[PDB]
């Protein structure tokens, strides 16, 4: 059973650069490999087989060497929809065995978060439970800290981040984190504060309501 | 076959085309007794509706030169009354790739219409060996198959060179049969058809059967045939030949 | 053009069984050897059988051996997958996928080809917990807020296709309850979020609007 090994794990780099993955077999396996891209929610999409040969349709800026045990993809000049999980395969034995994968991100230009914030509806409010939704709307880099404050009081372990995935065209993210508590400790507090530390912020912005 | 040239008249009366109903030619065959042909397996698999697995919807063609000629003096038309596949064939790696059909009605010796013989288990047919393929199939890549039948002098390789040319797909039921400079070569439509070895001494054995390829007429990939001397007590046996 | 259209899938109890299917169109279903594919949640893609164009011969991975079953009808155009004796390490998307094939004018072995054609894969969850729709709840001003679900997927639109642009559906969190819980927002400077639970046949599309 051969062991597929990429490198590296993950990645980071910018529009126009030049990105290797690498691909390592446990023993050789002639020219039988392939590199797939894979986007969030799709199917894997074959981008070369047989090791250098370019599947039709697909962009010449992606490209493959190699050889028995030891395999290189190539992309000459990165674009914002490059943005994916790259896989290779073994297309010799079965099992046909997969790469554990490189995801690729896009390194863009700093951009500051659009932060929102939502306080629950009173529908929710009656059943019991109140979840304030605190958005973060199409920032770069990834990194945020964002802190809940109630009555000007930290929280801690009762709030959840969620990230989208980056965006193929402008290589920003989405984030929201949600305070929940009951409508019993709801109730007895006034001010609930949402405050993000950005790099694309100078100084933390908050945002709250009471 | 590809890179080959016209076939002389009766120069190979052991060599029959399978026809399929609504086709024209679609597989060789190799007659073997006047009862029994040798063609490959995989001619025979269900495929696009089509029931190729059933022998009503095929005929035979013996004694045929030239496939817009079927009414030549010569030509002998049979149908089949049985399609016996091997019991090991794979369709997915193509292993143990050959079958035999048994004729409704006899074929009739001639100057057109003859048999070949069957190679003993021992038989060997050694590396560098010049022999033959013959076929109606394409005479390019995706081309068109010929209407004179074809024939293609090619050479026996090696064992440990074909497995390499054709890694994990070479089993010891296999031969290469070519050269690695390609341009001669078996290709669509031959399939199932005579392997030829003509001995110095005018004897004249079927090393194999013409089974598979990477593409046809390629640099390092030659056709890959079915090694009959395998086959001989399963021919005995089933045939009585 | 080539398609692979799959249905199937769901929630299923330990132990239980489930059938997925794919829909072949395009091309010569019959001449073609298929294979399903697998991927985890968060994980990698794991190869998980194949057959061959005429059914004729099957393989299986070790993981899958002796208790899926991969079959065809290729007077259907349809490709089969029997799951039993489910785990909880089963949980993954499907797809069916089709082998690349270098010279397909000429017949030959298809042992040795990558996948050019991929279905749009079918999600399956091997769980002892019991399906339960989601909660819709409006975001002041925008929304909205799907919440307490189980299991995934849910998937979320606006005014039927009409809001593509501006719109983050963000991916679900795993609440400690055992459900999850995920908010759809579109940007935004009088909008229904149309929420679409399958497993449990939920269907909502409550309005968004301050008042």
């Amino acid at each position: 059973d051969i062991q597929m090994t990429q490198s590296p794990s993950s990645l980071s780099a910018s529009v126009g650069d030049r990105v290797t993955i690498t691909c390592r077999a446990s023993q050789g396996i002639s020219s039988y490999l392939a590199w797939y891209q894979q986007k969030p929610g799709k199917a894997p999409k074959l981008l070369i087989y047989a090791a250098s040969s370019l599947q039709s349709g697909v962009p010449s800026r992606f490209s493959g060497s190699g050889s028995g045990t030891d395999f290189t993809l190539t992309i000459s000049s990165l674009q914002p929809e490059d943005f994916a999980v790259y896989y290779c395969q073994q297309h010799g034995n079965l099992p046909y065995t997969f790469g554990d994968g490189t995801k690729v991100e896009i390194k863009r230009t700093v951009a500051a978060p659009s932060v929102f914030i939502f306080p629950p509806s009173d529908e929710q409010l009656k059943s019991g439970t109140a979840s304030v939704v605190c958005l973060l709307n199409n920032f770069y880099p990834r990194e945020a800290k964002v802190q809940w404050k109630v009555d000007n009081a930290l929280q801690s372990g009762n709030s959840q981040e969620s990230v989208t995935e980056q965006d193929s065209k402008d290589s920003t993210y989405s984030l929201s984190s949600t305070l929940t508590l009951s409508k019993a400790d709801y109730e007895k507090h006034k001010v609930y504060a949402c405050e993000v530390t950005h790099q694309g912020l100078s100084s933390p912005v908050t945002k709250s309501f009471n | 076959v590809v890179g080959g040239t016209d076939a002389d008249e009766g120069e190979w009366p052991w060599q029959v085309s399978l026809h399929a109903l609504g086709q024209g030619h679609i597989c060789g065959a190799s007659l073997i007794s006047p009862n029994w042909l040798v063609s490959a397996a995989h001619c025979y698999i269900d495929d696009r509706g089509f029931r190729y697995s059933d022998p009503t919807q095929w005929t035979a063609f013996l004694g045929l030169h030239d496939q817009s000629q079927r009414s030549a003096p010569g030509v002998q038309e049979r149908r089949l009354k049985r399609i016996i596949s091997h019991p090991f064939f794979n369709d997915f790696t193509f292993d143990y790739d050959i079958a035999l059909l048994e004729l409704e009605k006899p074929a009739e010796y001639s100057s057109m219409v003859r048999p070949i013989s069957l190679p003993d288990a021992s038989h060997v047919f050694p590396a560098g060996k010049a022999i033959w393929v013959t076929g109606w199939g394409h005479t390019q890549y995706g081309g068109t198959g010929a209407l004179i039948l074809q024939k293609g002098e090619i050479r026996v390789i090696n064992q440990t060179t074909c497995e390499n040319l054709l890694p994990q797909q070479i089993t010891p039921r296999m031969m290469c049969v070519g050269f690695l400079s390609g341009g001669v070569d078996s290709c669509q439509g031959d399939s199932g058809g005579p392997l030829s070895s003509v001995e110095a001494d005018g004897r004249i054995f079927q090393a194999g059967v013409v089974s598979w390829g990477d593409g046809c007429a390629q640099r390092n990939k030659p056709g890959v045939y079915t090694r009959l001397p395998l086959f001989r007590d399963w021919i005995k046996e089933n045939t009585g030949v | 053009q080539v398609q692979l259209v799959q249905s199937g899938g769901g929630l299923v109890k330990p132990g239980g069984s489930l059938r997925l299917s794919c829909a072949a169109s395009g091309f010569t279903f019959s001449s073609y050897a298929m294979s399903w594919v697998r991927q985890a949640p968060g994980k990698g893609l794991e190869w998980v059988s194949a057959i061959s164009g005429s059914g004729g011969s099957t393989y299986y991975a070790d993981s899958v051996k002796g208790r899926f079953t991969i079959s065809r009808d290729n007077s259907k155009n349809t490709l089969y997958l029997q799951m039993s004796s489910l785990r909880a390490e089963d949980t993954a998307v499907y797809y069916c996928a089709r082998p690349y094939l270098t010279y397909p004018q000429r017949r030959g072995p298809q042992n040795v080809s990558p996948f050019d054609n991929w279905g749009q894969g079918t999600m399956v969850t091997v769980s002892s917990a019991s399906t339960k729709g989601p909660s819709v709840f409006p975001l002041a001003p925008l929304g909205c807020l799907v919440k307490d679900y189980f299991p995934e997927p849910v998937t979320v639109s606006w005014n039927s296709g009409a809001l593509t642009s501006g719109v983050h559906t963000f991916p679900a969190v795993l609440q400690s309850s055992g459900l999850y819980s995920l908010s759809s927002v579109v940007t935004v400077p009088t909008y229904i979020c149309n929420v679409n639970h399958k497993p449990s046949n939920t269907k909502v599309d409550k309005k968004v609007e301050p008042k």
